[PDB]
């Protein structure tokens, strides 16, 4: 992936669909409550992200890399990992605990 | 619960909205379509309740 900046900073987005995904999976689930957050948290319990991935740059050089989440509850993106990046594939993923507030 | 994901239905009576106003070449919204009947049975509820109460035998 090409990672284009005028800033000094890219982003890669990431959006994961909960509904569809216990729509398919659990479909006794009911989803159209105003408690389906809490439902799905209490459900999945503690969520881990697993993330591989490399930098195309010189094996000596390394760039800082931060994975963050959105926290509806403070209106924020939490950073949940920070790694330098380089030549050699690494996990940078974290266990995010519950994901109510996410 | 027919505010949530899969529906959508943005009925609500404080907001005082009594007809959805189609218009041409634009999506057809399907919450437009719960909203539409929505706002139908809301009234028949009101007027039948002006009259009858729930458990009033015909």
């Amino acid at each position: 992936l090409s990672m284009q900046t005028t800033s000094g900073v890219s982003y890669l987005y990431n959006n994961f669909n909960f509904r569809d995904y216990m729509s398919k999976y659990r479909p006794q689930v009911d989803l159209q409550s105003d408690e389906a957050r809490r439902i799905v948290s209490d459900y999945i319990k503690e969520l881990s992200i697993d993330y591989y991935l490399s930098a195309v740059i010189p094996p000596d050089e390394s760039i800082e890399i931060k994975l963050q989440v959105y926290d509806f509850s403070i209106n924020r993106w939490l950073t949940v990992s920070i790694n330098n990046l380089s030549f050699y594939e690494k996990n940078i993923g974290s266990n995010i605990g519950y994901i109510k507030d996410y | 619960n027919f505010k949530g994901s899969p529906y959508l239905d943005r009925f609500d009576p404080s907001k005082d909205r009594t007809k959805v106003l189609f218009n041409p070449d634009r999506p057809l919204q399907q919450a437009e379509l719960n909203e539409m009947q929505s706002i139908d049975q809301y009234y028949l509820k009101n007027l039948g309740d002006a009259i009858f109460k729930d458990g009033d035998k015909q």
